[PDB]
C-alpha cells in the first residue's frame, strides 16, 4: 500500500476546501507571498497594456492539513490538486483583459506541520 | 470490447489520480520526455518569441494499471482518455504568452505491463532572446525548457528520449532553416 | 417517446464509449 | 508474470573481456533500478554496481572500478555488465537484480534473472582420469574422476541400475586449474565378492567413456 | 439520433491544423441504424497548413491539403478508407456552395 | 532572465497597503501593490526616425 | 471551521437554484443593482461601441439560507459560489 494513498485519505476524507482555515471565524489567515518575474513581454502602449510572464509563491498554514512524517513512513511533501484545499483566491486586480486568475492551475505542496505551498504560473494583462 | 470493458471498469474502480503511481512512495517515477517538432509557425523578433508545433511525447510506468492478458480475452493494450489518470506536470519554463502546460488532452496507450504513452499536442511561445546584429543573415539559437513544475527530481526522474528533437515529421519552413537541434 | 427511452436504456445498459468496439481482439 | 533472460555461459581466458546480457520480458524497465550480484564458487553474494536514480550514473566497488561498465537500455528493456581484464578470481555466477519502479537511494531486486556462469580458466579442454577407490557389515567403494576439464560430468553405476546409497561429489577446482571429483556407493560387505560394481563416467568436451570395474 | 458524446467516436482529427484545434466545432449527434451502422455528420471549421508556392504569385495556383487521421488509434485498431455512397472526391453542393 | 528588447526594468518594490478600516468604511481591506518602474531603450525611435 | 462545514451542509440539503427564493411564490424578489465603473477602455466611433471595465453589485434575500449564529458557533456571515 503505497503511503502517500494513506496520508492522502487521512487529511482529505473529512475536509471542506469551502472554509477558511481558522479554529474561530474571528481568526486571520496570514498568507506569505511572493510575486517571481520571468519575462517582460512587451507594453502596448496604444491599449496601454502591460503583459507579464510570472509565478506567485504563496504560502499559508491549514491547522486541518497537519501530519507528522513519523506516522506515514516518512513522507515530508504531498502533492495534490489545488482544487481540492481551500485557497485564499489571489487575483490581479488591475487586469484588463478580463483575466484574474492565473494561467496554470498547479498542484499545492502539503509539507507536515500543516504548511501549504502553492506556486501557480501566470500571464497577466495589466493597466498601464 | 466487453473484455476491455471489464478491464476498463475494474482498472478504474478504487484508482486516484492525486497520488503518484507507485507501489512504495520511496520510488521514483521515471519519465521519459521526447519532443517532436511538427512546425515552426513563427519567430517574433520585437516580442522576443518563438511559436512551434510540437508533440510532446511522454512515457512511465503505472503500477496500479496492470492486468494480466489471459484474463480479458488476451487484450494486450487499451487507450483510455488521459484526464482519468495521474501524469506528470511538465511545463515550460520560458512560456512567454501561451500555455504553460499541456492543455489538450488526447488518450494514452497503456500496455498491461503498466507502461504509459501519452503524445499531446502543444503550440509552444518561448521566450527566446533574439540577436538582431546581423539581420536578415542572423542565425537564432531558441531553447525550450521543460521541467515537472511541482515534483523533484527525488520523487519524479525525466530523462531525454534522444539525444535529439524529432524531425522525422517536420515541416519545410520557407523562412528558417534548421542548422542544429539537442536536448540535455 | 416512451418506446424510444426503453431502447435507448437497453442499448446503453453496460456500454462504455471510451472502449473501441472489437467483438474479438484483433477485430478493426 | 516478469521474467529476466540472461545471456548464455560463457567461457574466458586472462585478460579477456566479457559482457553480459539481461533481458526482461512481462514487465517495463527503465534507465534505473540495474544492480549485479556475483557470486564466486562456494561463497556468498557480493555487490559489484548499479544505476541509481540519485547518482544518474553508475556506481562500482572498490573492487570493480576501472573495469566494469554498467548500462540500461529502456527502450529495449535490457541491461549489461561488461568486465574487462578478467582474472582466474572473477570466475562466478553473474546476476541481475531489477525494479521496474527504482528507489531513489537504495535497491531491492525484486525481479532477478537465472545468472550466467563465467569461468577465467587457461586450461585447455582435458578428460578425466578415472580411478577406483577399492572397498577394504557395510562397505564403500567408489571412483575418483581426477584431472578435467571443463565442467560437467555425469557418473553412474552398474549402467543407472545402482542409484540406492550413490553419492556423487561436487566438483572442486584445484590449483591446476583442472577440476576433481569422486562418485561413491554404499554396498553390503556380503555382495563384494558375488556383486560387480562398475562406475560408468561421461564427459562430453573430450567424449570420455569410461566403464571403470571398481573390486578389492 | 444520438448525442456524440454519449457513444464510442473514432479520434479522427485535422493533423495539419495550423492554429493548433484538431476537433470538430460542433458535437451534434449521430445517426444511428439498427444494424449498429454509426453515421456522424459534424460541422468543422479548420485552419489547415498550407505551404505557399510564391513564384508565380498573383497568378499562381496552389495545392492547400487537409490531412484526416485518427490520433490515437493504430491502423490495427481503426482502419480508414475513402467514404463514398466510386466518388472520391470532396463533395460540394453546387447549390448552397 | 532575458531582458525585454525596448524596455529595461530599473526598480520594483512592493508595498502591502491597508484601508477602508475605519467604522464608517466598515471591514478593511488589504492588496499588495508592485510599482514596476521600467525605462524605455529609443534606439530604434533614434535610428529610424 | 467545522462550524461553517455543519452550517453549508444543512443549508444546500435541500436547496433548488432554480426557483425564486421566496417563502410565497406570489412575493417579490428585490434585488439591488450598483454599477461601480472601473476603467472606461475604448470608445469605438466607427461601429459605435463603448467598452468599460465595471462591477455589478447585486444584493438579494434568500429567504432559505437563513440560520441562527447561535447554533452555529457565532458564524454570522460566510461565502459561497454563485
Ligand atoms: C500537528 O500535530 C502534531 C501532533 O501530532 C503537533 O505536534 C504539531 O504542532 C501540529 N502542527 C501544527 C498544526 O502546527
Amino acid at each position: 500500500k503505497n503511503e502517500e494513498l494513506r496520508l492522502y485519505h487521512h487529511l482529505f476524507n473529512n475536509y471542506d476546501p469551502g472554509s477558511r482555515p481558522v479554529r474561530e471565524p474571528e481568526d486571520t489567515v496570514t498568507i506569505s507571498l511572493k510575486v517571481t518575474l520571468t519575462n517582460l513581454i512587451s507594453l502596448n502602449e496604444k491599449e496601454e497594456t502591460l503583459t507579464t510572464s510570472v509565478w506567485i509563491g504563496i504560502d499559508w498554514q491549514d491547522y486541518r492539513l497537519n501530519y507528522s512524517k513519523d506516522d506515514f513512513g516518512g513522507i515530508e511533501t504531498l502533492r495534490v490538486p489545488s482544487e481540492l484545499v481551500w485557497l485564499p483566491e489571489i487575483v490581479l486586480e488591475n487586469n484588463i483583459d478580463g483575466q484574474f486568475g492565473v494561467a496554470y492551475d498547479a498542484n499545492v505542496l502539503v509539507y507536515e506541520g500543516g504548511s501549504v505551498t502553492w506556486l501557480p504560473p501566470a500571464i497577466y494583462r495589466s493597466v498601464c | 470490447s466487453e473484455h476491455e470493458t471489464r478491464l476498463v471498469a475494474k482498472l478504474f474502480k478504487d484508482y486516484s489520480s492525486v497520488v503518484r503511481p507507485v507501489e512504495d512512495h520511496r520510488q521514483v517515477v521515471e519519465v521519459t520526455v521526447g519532443l517532436q517538432l511538427i512546425q515552426l509557425i513563427n519567430v517574433d523578433e520585437v516580442n522576443q518569441i518563438v511559436t512551434t508545433n510540437v508533440r510532446l511525447k511522454q512515457q512511465w510506468v503505472d503500477y496500479n494499471l496492470k492486468w494480466n492478458p489471459d484474463d480479458y480475452g488476451g487484450v494486450k493494450k487499451i487507450h483510455i482518455p488521459s484526464e482519468k489518470i495521474w501524469r506528470p506536470d511538465l511545463v515550460l519554463y520560458n512560456n512567454a504568452d501561451g500555455d504553460f502546460a499541456i492543455v489538450k488532452f488526447t488518450k494514452v496507450l497503456l500496455q498491461y505491463t503498466g507502461h504509459i504513452t501519452w503524445t499531446p499536442p502543444a503550440i509552444f511561445k518561448s521566450y527566446c532572446e533574439i540577436i538582431v546584429t546581423h539581420f536578415p543573415f542572423d542565425e537564432q539559437n531558441c531553447s525550450m525548457k521543460l521541467g515537472t513544475w511541482t515534483y523533484d527530481g527525488s520523487v519524479v526522474a525525466i530523462n531525454p528520449e534522444s539525444d535529439q528533437p524529432d524531425l522525422s515529421n517536420f515541416m519545410e519552413s520557407g523562412e528558417w532553416v534548421i542548422k542544429e537541434s539537442r536536448g540535455w | 417517446s416512451e418506446a424510444e427511452g426503453r431502447l435507448r436504456e437497453k442499448l446503453f445498459s453496460g456500454y462504455d464509449s471510451s472502449v473501441r468496439p472489437a467483438r474479438e481482439v484483433g477485430d478493426r | 508474470q516478469v521474467q529476466l533472460v540472461q545471456s548464455g555461459a560463457e567461457m574466458k581466458k586472462p585478460g579477456s573481456s566479457v559482457k553480459v546480457s539481461c533481458k526482461a520480458s512481462g514487465g517495463s524497465f527503465g534507465s534505473y533500478g540495474i544492480d549485479w550480484v556475483r557470486q564466486a564458487p562456494g561463497q556468498g553474494l557480493e555487490w559489484m554496481g548499479g544505476i541509481m536514480p540519485k547518482f544518474d550514473a553508475p556506481k562500482y566497488a572498490e573492487k570493480f572500478q576501472g573495469r566494469l561498465t554498467i548500462t540500461a537500455d529502456r527502450a529495449t528493456n535490457t541491461a549489461y555488465m561488461e568486465l574487462s581484464s578478467l582474472r582466474f578470481e572473477d570466475t562466478a555466477i553473474y546476476y541481475c537484480a531489477r525494479d521496474e519502479q527504482p528507489f531513489y537511494d537504495s535497491w531491492r531486486g525484486l525481479y532477478w534473472g537465472q545468472g550466467t556462469l563465467v569461468t577465467v580458466s587457461s586450461a585447455s579442454t582435458k578428460g578425466p582420469s578415472v580411478f577406483p577407490l577399492a572397498p577394504s557389515g557395510t562397505a564403500a567403494l567408489g571412483c575418483l574422476v581426477k584431472d578435467y576439464f571443463p565442467e560437467p560430468v555425469t557418473v553412474s553405476w552398474n549402467s543407472g541400475a545402482l542409484t540406492s546409497g550413490v553419492h556423487t561429489f561436487p566438483a572442486v577446482l584445484q590449483s591446476s586449474g583442472l577440476y576433481s571429483l569422486s562418485s561413491v556407493v554404499t554396498v553390503p560387505s556380503s555382495s563384494l565378492g558375488t556383486q560387480t560394481y562398475i562406475c560408468n563416467v561421461n564427459h562430453k568436451p573430450s567424449n570420455t567413456k569410461v566403464d571403470k570395474k571398481v573390486e578389492p | 439520433r444520438i448525442t456524440a458524446e454519449s457513444v464510442w467516436l473514432p479520434d479522427v482529427v485535422l493533423l495539419n491544423n495550423n492554429d493548433g484545434n484538431f476537433d470538430v466545432a460542433l458535437d451534434i449527434s449521430v445517426v444511428v441504424s439498427s444494424d449498429g451502422s454509426v453515421r456522424w455528420q459534424p460541422p468543422g471549421i479548420y485552419r489547415s497548413s498550407c505551404s505557399i508556392q510564391v513564384t508565380y504569385f498573383p497568378f499562381d495556383w496552389q495545392n492547400c491539403t487537409m490531412v484526416f487521421s485518427s490520433y490515437s488509434y493504430d491502423s490495427s485498431e481503426v482502419s480508414l478508407q475513402t467514404g463514398l455512397g466510386g466518388h472520391q472526391e470532396i463533395h460540394i453542393h453546387e447549390g448552397t456552395f | 532572465y532575458t531582458e525585454n528588447g525596448e524596455w529595461a526594468i530599473d526598480f520594483c518594490p512592493g508595498v502591502i497597503r491597508r484601508h477602508h478600516g475605519g467604522a464608517t468604511d466598515g471591514p478593511g481591506e488589504t492588496d499588495v501593490i508592485y510599482s514596476l518602474i521600467i525605462r524605455r531603450k529609443p534606439l530604434f525611435y533614434v535610428i529610424n526616425i
